[PDB]
RNA sequence: GGGUAGUUUGACUGGGGCGGUCGCCUCCUAAAGAGUAACGGAGGUGCGCAAAGGUUACCUUAGAGUGGUUGGAAAUCACUCUGUAAGUGUAAAGGCAUAAGGUAGCUUAACUGUAAGACUGACAAGUCGAACAGAUACGAAAGUAGGUCUUAGUGAUCUGGC
RNA sequence: ACUCAGUUAAACUCCGAAUGCUAUUAAAUGAUGAAUAGGAGUGAGACUAUGGGCGAUAAGGUUCAUAGUCGAGAGGGAAAC
RNA sequence: ACCUGCGAGUUAUCAUGUCUAGCAAGAUUAAAGCAUAGAAGUGCUGGAGUCGAAGCGAAAGCGAGUCUUAAAAGGGCGAUUU
């Protein structure tokens, strides 16, 4: 019931991370504050698929 | 030239030589799953290395020409 | 009617890399343990894992205080 | 008759089989080794008695240590507080005359 | 589609077979560095957690005795003695009063490029790591934060997909 | 449960050796250390003196730790061994 | 069974190490040709090719530096002391 997802720069849209999220606990669209390499600046990430 | 000493191909897509004897490879483990391993982890994995001391004779030998 | 049991895992070789009064430069592994049997003195730090490490090049020591042990670089 | 009983009597009586005469001899010297070792500072001349075949490892390190390889070896040494340890490693194999 | 052909069907094992077992973690065996066998003696495990993480601030149980509607030996509350035996997602050990225990606010460092110097080690591997640059989070600041108190929760190469 | 007295524990330890391990210095012992290059063989051990586990504080039994011997060692002694 | 004979790490090439001989930042020719000889030679001719002389990086490419990177900021592999 944990699944890998990934989360995707906002304003690239690069998936610049991978990470484990638990289903069927939130169902909600995890946001995360993640610092985003190709513009040497913090922004926001969003959940998104692998494959 | 009637029994010239064959390469192991196998093993040249995989070895390298530097110039005063030792190998040069690629580090295994960063093929596959990946989301577990830390990312200092994949950090250094990434980064070529050099074998042991223990193996350049057998790949000397592996490698005749190379 | 076999044994029910035979299972051990790798030992992990903890214990005191360096003894009492022997010179360190910086970074080297001193003590390795799960918690802190030995506690970190003046010099020294404590890895995530409860390591202890030399912060400055110098001479070991262990010193007791109240029954505990702390390792110092002096 | 059993053979773990009659290998245990054989040993037995083998090492009963000694000779207090013998004994007296090795208690004398030892006497004479301890009352020589006792002193402090002085040239003592060292010669070995007893082979290194069969011995302790450690025992065998001290004596090729102090120089001794072979029975009828001759060495001489200044008593210090070192050569004092080694000797007392291996006083039961070494005898110990003083050079005047 | 055994009509016919080419092959596979493991090893350890107090003979073999049957049975049981094969990764990893904790303790003893293990003889006070480390290491150290067995079909030796006992357990757990192929996860969980968007908080059970990070940071700041503020706090301490369990048990014995005594007094209280249900309430009795024991539920909740007050006090005395006791001073961690309580509790630390999950097994056990080593640790944890400065608490790593508990509560609350903010928050995502559960970062990127890296790394002096090491432990463990046949090799391949694994682990710790001051400190540097960028971008932050928290705090007044110093500083801390490169997940989980630590020690199991895992799988090479080749091939294929995004 | 509590008090006094007396006991058991490899997986209990309020305490804790003797040895061993590690560092420094001074002596002592003379190619025993380390590195590189070339070339192997070995990866079936056994016994004794100690510390053990398993077995039945039985076995020339099984499996570990220290040292020696045989292995690869002639000679003398333990009647032969 | 005895005795006497026969009866097993060789040859051809490649890699690498050492020894010997020679040259030297260069070393060396292979196939093949000519001449003489009839003497399956050995004296020339023949430099196509190979190994050194620069490495690093997947490569492009750059070069005593190169790659990892905004960074010689630290290291990895080099070298200036062949």
């Amino acid at each position: 019931a944990v699944e890998l997802i990934s989360l995707i720069c906002e304003e690239t849209g690069i998936r610049n991370y991978t990470t484990t999220k638990n289903r069927r606990n939130k169902q909600e669209k995890l946001e995360l504050m993640k610092y985003c390499p190709k513009l040497r600046k913090h922004t926001l990430h969003k959940e998104g698929k692998i494959k | 030239m009637a029994n010239k000493m064959k390469t192991r191909k196998s093993a040249k897509k995989r070895y390298s030589f530097t110039v005063n004897g030792k190998v040069k490879y690629k580090k295994q483990n960063l093929r596959h799953i990946l989301t577990k391993k830390s990312s200092k982890r994949k950090r250094n994995l990434r980064k070529s290395g050099n074998l042991s001391c223990f193996e350049v004779k057998r790949i000397k030998t592996l490698l005749p020409y190379g | 009617g076999s044994s029910k049991n035979g299972r051990d895992s790798i030992s992990k070789r903890l214990g005191v890399k360096r003894s009492g009064g022997q010179f360190v430069k910086a970074g080297e592994i001193i003590v390795r343990q799960r918690g802190t049997k030995f506690h970190k003195g003046k010099n020294v730090g404590l890895g995530r894992d409860y390591t202890i490490f030399a912060l400055s090049s110098g001479k070991v020591e262990f010193k007791t205080l109240k029954g505990r042990k702390y390792v110092s670089i002096v | 008759i059993k053979r773990k009983l009659r290998l245990q009597l054989k040993k037995a009586r083998f090492n009963a089989s000694r000779s207090r005469s013998k004994n007296k001899c090795f208690i004398k010297r030892m006497e004479n080794n301890r009352k020589i070792i006792s002193k402090n500072n002085i040239n003592v001349q060292v010669f070995l008695v007893r082979s290194l075949i069969g011995k302790l490892n450690k025992k065998v390190k001290v004596l090729k240590a102090l120089g001794l390889n072979k029975i009828g070896d001759k060495k001489v040494h200044f008593l210090n507080e070192s050569i004092k340890g080694m000797l007392n490693e291996t006083i039961n194999m070494i005898l110990l005359s003083e050079v005047m």
